[PDB]
């Protein structure tokens, strides 16, 4: 019944979900609740849509005009642990973990005593994309949000391994 | 659909081969053209800077205190870097007050830029024809649009 | 979750944490100003 | 139902007659402390660091005959000593005990049905005396603002010179 | 000086007690190279210790023929800062505790189950209470001549003697 692995059952729980696909054959959606998991995949995925980009752009050739001297003469491979002798590491520790405990608090208002919050829509949108738009479309942006993000996620997950094996050019 | 807006001139007319503003929202469009509008003259003052430049047409005088003269200083991306640390500060200053002042005039999307008698001069909007903005505003637009492709030009015609 | 709210409030969770706060508090104050045998310092 | 300010965080209860009433509590101390406490604690918080602010800057340039210029204000106690600067401490709490009429603890405050928060009955000159109510809710949306950008200023004046050792 | 004590800034065996401690610590740090870690670790502890010594030589402490500090509590007023000004400050504290932690006691009576909140604490009325010590000396004072500090003797249980 599943239509991603069309010899296998349907998992019976990704139903009503905007990514559909039928395709759970390690079945974590019986044992995880569903809206927990589609969190994970949506900040999964917008993570390694900005690492990927972010970790290119670098490689490409750009870099910030002020240049602080401490980020001289680094590639990404580099500016891990050059940086966190900086404290340029330790800063964006510090204000992603204030927006993270804001996201606890949220998430378990979600997940349980109902605050009904969609599992990754942080109410961000200022240039009014959505607004407006009926639900053929709305479901419509979040699908192609995912997408984007499932692209990058195995993007991103090669070039980190395809750069420290041939140590080079951006193409690697 | 999206016709009859402003700076939608005939060589093309409705230049939209990807669906960019019905796809975009209800109204990016709105955003779009003060996008747009901002961008195009910033192009403008760009090559009616870097072409004034190219010439070699100064300001007689210093730029600092130190002696650091106007006709000491080449031009390409090499001028900005020139210009000392506190000179570049008060240059981008009163252009922070700025954005915020413009932004911010109890209506943000209906009207356009938020007009440039803002500081120091003062703008009439009553003396408001209808036939004579349409062409004037559309000249305008698409002096900017050619001055974007113009700057891409010399902007990327120096690296190469 | 009401119900973890009052399992850290009982007795022996409330003990371990206000303790390890006190200890940390006396351990930090004798990492700055060591030695102290009396007020000269 | 959602919070103003964080619009992914459940709307705060029992704020909702404050000035500066953002809807911003995401720790919600304010589901478990009393509001009077803590809007009468946010307005002398914002007072002392407003005070502090224009004492930080002006010590610099301005000081009074008989003592030591210093060129750090957060040098200065030590160029004081301890002896002016208990007899500031200890005289402030005088200043405080006559303040709320003896009622200095949390459960002796706000005891009174009068007494609402951060109203002194200070006002010397007269300013805000006989107006309507729309203007008294404007000019206490300006000293909790104000206050709570002294706050956070306050820390980096103290702060800046803590790494670096020498003025502003 | 008192008891024949001497100032340790002017005893003999205060300073060879600072030399011969300090030489432990240097004949173990030879063994070590000049940059590594354990290098580093003893000239801090050398360092650690000189300040300890030099602290010690102002401080305004008395010494004996043995070298160590002592310390006086008759009362005097020049050695304040050894028990009367760390005593004040004990006293500051521990009155603060047990002030508070009756407080709480008192209040949680007046239910159906107090007992109930000596395992599980009310949190939020405990983090109240335990801040409202910091004027207990007159907290402590009004209850004293009102009557609710100490109960009448007919409201104790005795043993059947008396
Ligand atoms: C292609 C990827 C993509 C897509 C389709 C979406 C789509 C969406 N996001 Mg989303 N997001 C993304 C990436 C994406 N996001 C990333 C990477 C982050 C992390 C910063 C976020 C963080 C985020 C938050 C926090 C929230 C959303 C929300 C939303 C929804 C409404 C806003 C909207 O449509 O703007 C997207 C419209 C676009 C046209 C995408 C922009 C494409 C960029 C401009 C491409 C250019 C790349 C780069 C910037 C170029 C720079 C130059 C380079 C050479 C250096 C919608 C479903 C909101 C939501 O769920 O409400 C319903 C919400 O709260 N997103
Ligand atoms: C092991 C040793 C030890 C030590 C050293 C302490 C020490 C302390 N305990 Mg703890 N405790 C201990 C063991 C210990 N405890 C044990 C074994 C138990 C049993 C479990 C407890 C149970 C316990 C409880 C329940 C409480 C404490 C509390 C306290 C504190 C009371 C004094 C205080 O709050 O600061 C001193 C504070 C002041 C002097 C402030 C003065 C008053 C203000 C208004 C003046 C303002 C001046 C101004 C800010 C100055 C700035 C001016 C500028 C110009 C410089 C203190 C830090 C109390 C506490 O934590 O407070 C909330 C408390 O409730 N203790
Ligand atoms: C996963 C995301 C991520 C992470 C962890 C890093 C981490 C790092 N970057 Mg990097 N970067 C990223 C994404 C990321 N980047 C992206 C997407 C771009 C393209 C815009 C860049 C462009 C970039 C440059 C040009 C440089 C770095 C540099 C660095 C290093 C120092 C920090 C710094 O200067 O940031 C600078 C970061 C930026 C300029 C871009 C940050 C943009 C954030 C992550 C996304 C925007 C968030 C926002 C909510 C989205 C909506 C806003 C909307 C108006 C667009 C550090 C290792 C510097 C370095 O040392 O290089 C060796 C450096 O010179 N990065
Ligand atoms: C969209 C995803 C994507 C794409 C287009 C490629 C593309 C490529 N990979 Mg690759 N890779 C990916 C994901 C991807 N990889 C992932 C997720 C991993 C990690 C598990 C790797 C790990 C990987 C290794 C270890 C190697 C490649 C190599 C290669 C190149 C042959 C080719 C350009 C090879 C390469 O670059 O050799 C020079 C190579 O040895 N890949
Ligand atoms: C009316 C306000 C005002 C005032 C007091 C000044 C004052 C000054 N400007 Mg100036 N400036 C102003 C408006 C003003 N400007 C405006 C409106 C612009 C356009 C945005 C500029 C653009 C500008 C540039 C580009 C430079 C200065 C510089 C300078 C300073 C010389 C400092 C020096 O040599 O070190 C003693 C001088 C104090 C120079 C500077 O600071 O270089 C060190 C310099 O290079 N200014
Ligand atoms: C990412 C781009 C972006 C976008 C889409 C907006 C969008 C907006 N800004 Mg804005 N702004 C931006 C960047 C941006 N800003 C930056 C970078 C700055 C400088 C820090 C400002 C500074 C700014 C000011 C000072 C003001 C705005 C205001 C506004 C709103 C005008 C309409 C209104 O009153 O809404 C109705 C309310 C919803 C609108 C929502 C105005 C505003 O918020 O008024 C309420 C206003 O006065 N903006
Ligand atoms: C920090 C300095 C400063 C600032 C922000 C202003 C601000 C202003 N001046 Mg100004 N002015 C100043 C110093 C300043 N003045 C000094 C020092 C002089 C000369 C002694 C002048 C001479 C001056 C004249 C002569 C005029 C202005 C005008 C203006 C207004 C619009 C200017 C754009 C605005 C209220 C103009 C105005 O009223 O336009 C509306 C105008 O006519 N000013
Ligand atoms: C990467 C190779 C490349 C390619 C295929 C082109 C392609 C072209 N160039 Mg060009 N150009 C390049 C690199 C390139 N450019 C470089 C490196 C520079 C810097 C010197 C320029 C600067 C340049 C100018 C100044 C002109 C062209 C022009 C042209 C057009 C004839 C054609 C579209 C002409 C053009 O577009 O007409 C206005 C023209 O006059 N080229
Ligand atoms: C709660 C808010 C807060 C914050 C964020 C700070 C922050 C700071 N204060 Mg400060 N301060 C505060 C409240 C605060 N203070 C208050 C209320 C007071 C009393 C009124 C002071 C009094 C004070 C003084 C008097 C001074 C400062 C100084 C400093 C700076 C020193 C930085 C530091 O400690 O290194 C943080 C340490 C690190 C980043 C090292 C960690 C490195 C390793 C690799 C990380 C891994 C180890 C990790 C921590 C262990 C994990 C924990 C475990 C549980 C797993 C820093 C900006 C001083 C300063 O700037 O001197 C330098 C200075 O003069 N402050
Ligand atoms: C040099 C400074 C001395 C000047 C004293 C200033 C007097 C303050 C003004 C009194 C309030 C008058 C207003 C209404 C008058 C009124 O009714 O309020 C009296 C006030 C308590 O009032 P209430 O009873 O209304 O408060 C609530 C009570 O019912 C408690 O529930 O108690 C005091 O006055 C304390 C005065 C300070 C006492 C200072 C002595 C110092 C003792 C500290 C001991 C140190 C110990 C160190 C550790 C060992």
């Amino acid at each position: 019944k599943s239509q991603a692995l069309p010899f296998l059952p349907y998992p019976e729980n990704l139903s009503g979900y905007v990514g559909d696909a039928g395709f759970d054959p390690f079945r974590f959606s019986d044992f995880a609740p569903m809206d927990f998991l589609r969190e994970a995949e949506i900040k999964h995925g917008r993570i390694c849509m900005l690492a990927w980009l972010g970790f290119v752009a670098v490689d490409l050739g750009a870099r910030i005009y002020p240049l602080p001297e401490a980020y001289e003469g680094l590639t990404s491979v580099t500016a891990h642990d050059a940086l966190v002798q900086q404290g340029a590491m330790s800063q964006i520790f510090l204000w992603c973990s204030v927006f993270e405990a804001i996201s606890t608090v949220s998430v378990i208002q979600m997940l349980y005593e109902e605050s009904g919050r969609e599992p990754g829509n942080f109410g961000f949108d200022p240039l009014g994309f959505l607004k407006g738009k009926s639900e053929a479309e709305v479901n419509e942006m979040k699908l192609k949000e995912i997408k984007n993000g499932r692209l990058a996620m195995l993007a991103f997950s090669g070039v980190v391994t395809q750069a420290v094996l041939t140590q080079g050019p951006f193409p690697y | 659909a999206f016709e009859d807006e402003l700076g939608a001139q005939p060589p093309l007319g409705f230049f939209d081969p990807l669906g960019l503003v019905a796809d975009g929202d209800q109204e990016k469009f709105d955003r779009l053209r003060y996008v747009e509008i901002k961008h195009g003259r910033i192009s403008m003052l760009a090559v009616v800077g870097y072409l004034v430049q190219e010439a070699g047409v100064r300001l007689p005088g210093t730029i600092d205190y130190s002696g650091k003269t106007f006709a000491e200083i080449p031009n390409g991306f090499a001028a900005f870097k020139e210009i000392p640390a506190g000179g570049l500060v008060q240059l981008l200053f009163f252009i922070g007050v700025l954005e915020s002042s413009v932004m911010r005039d109890l209506t943000g999307e209906a009207e356009f830029v938020g007009d440039f008698r803002n500081g120091a001069i003062d703008f009439g909007w009553d003396t408001f024809d209808e036939e004579t903005q349409f062409k004037k505003r559309a000249i305008e637009l698409n002096q900017g649009r050619a001055a974007q492709m113009g700057i891409l030009a010399l902007m990327v015609h120096e690296q190469l | 979750m009401r119900d973890l709210k009052t399992y850290l409030s009982v007795a022996p969770v409330a003990s371990t944490l206000w303790f390890a706060a006190l200890a940390g508090l006396l351990i930090e104050i004798n990492r700055l100003f060591p030695d102290a045998l009396t007020f000269p310092f | 139902e959602m919070s103003k300010a964080v619009p992914f965080v459940k709307a705060p209860a029992n704020t909702a007659g404050y000035v500066g009433d953002v809807g911003f509590d995401p720790l919600g101390f304010s589901d478990y402390f009393d509001m009077k406490w803590l809007r009468e604690s946010e307005i002398k918080h914002g007072r002392a660091s407003m005070l502090a602010c224009l004492g930080f800057v002006v010590q610099q340039y301005i000081t009074i005959p008989g003592y030591t210029h210093v060129d750090d204000s957060n040098l200065a106690p030590q160029a004081v000593g301890v002896s002016a600067m208990l007899q500031i401490v200890l005289w402030m709490g005088v200043l405080e005990f006559w303040t709320n009429k003896g009622n200095v603890t949390m459960e002796t405050m706000f005891s009174s049905p009068d007494r609402v928060p951060g109203n002194l009955g200070f006002d010397p000159m007269g300013l805000s005396v006989g107006k309507s109510q729309a203007e008294k809710d404007e000019m206490a949306l300006k000293e909790i603002k104000n206050g709570r950008l002294a706050m956070l200023a306050i820390g980096g004046m103290i702060h800046h010179n803590w790494v670096t050792g020498e003025p502003l | 000086d008192i008891s024949g004590l001497t100032p340790c800034k002017e005893s003999k065996q205060f300073a060879k007690r600072e030399k011969q401690a300090l030489k432990k610590l240097q004949a173990s740090l030879k063994l070590y190279a000049d940059d590594s870690a354990p290098a580093l670790a003893i000239k801090a502890t050398m360092e650690k210790t000189k300040k300890r010594f030099d602290n010690y030589g102002k401080y305004g402490l008395l010494c004996g023929s043995d070298g160590l500090p002592h310390l006086i509590v008759s009362g005097d007023q020049r050695h304040w800062g050894e028990f009367i000004t760390p005593g004040i400050l004990f006293l500051y504290i521990a009155g603060w505790i047990g002030w508070v932690g009756r407080s709480y006691l008192i209040a949680i009576r007046d239910e159906k189950k107090p007992t109930q909140k000596e395992i599980i604490i009310d949190v939020p009325l405990a983090s109240r209470l335990l801040f409202r010590g910091f004027s207990w000396p007159v907290a402590a004072y009004r209850e004293l001549l009102n009557g609710e500090l100490v109960d009448a003797a007919a409201a104790a249980a005795a043993a059947a003697a008396a």
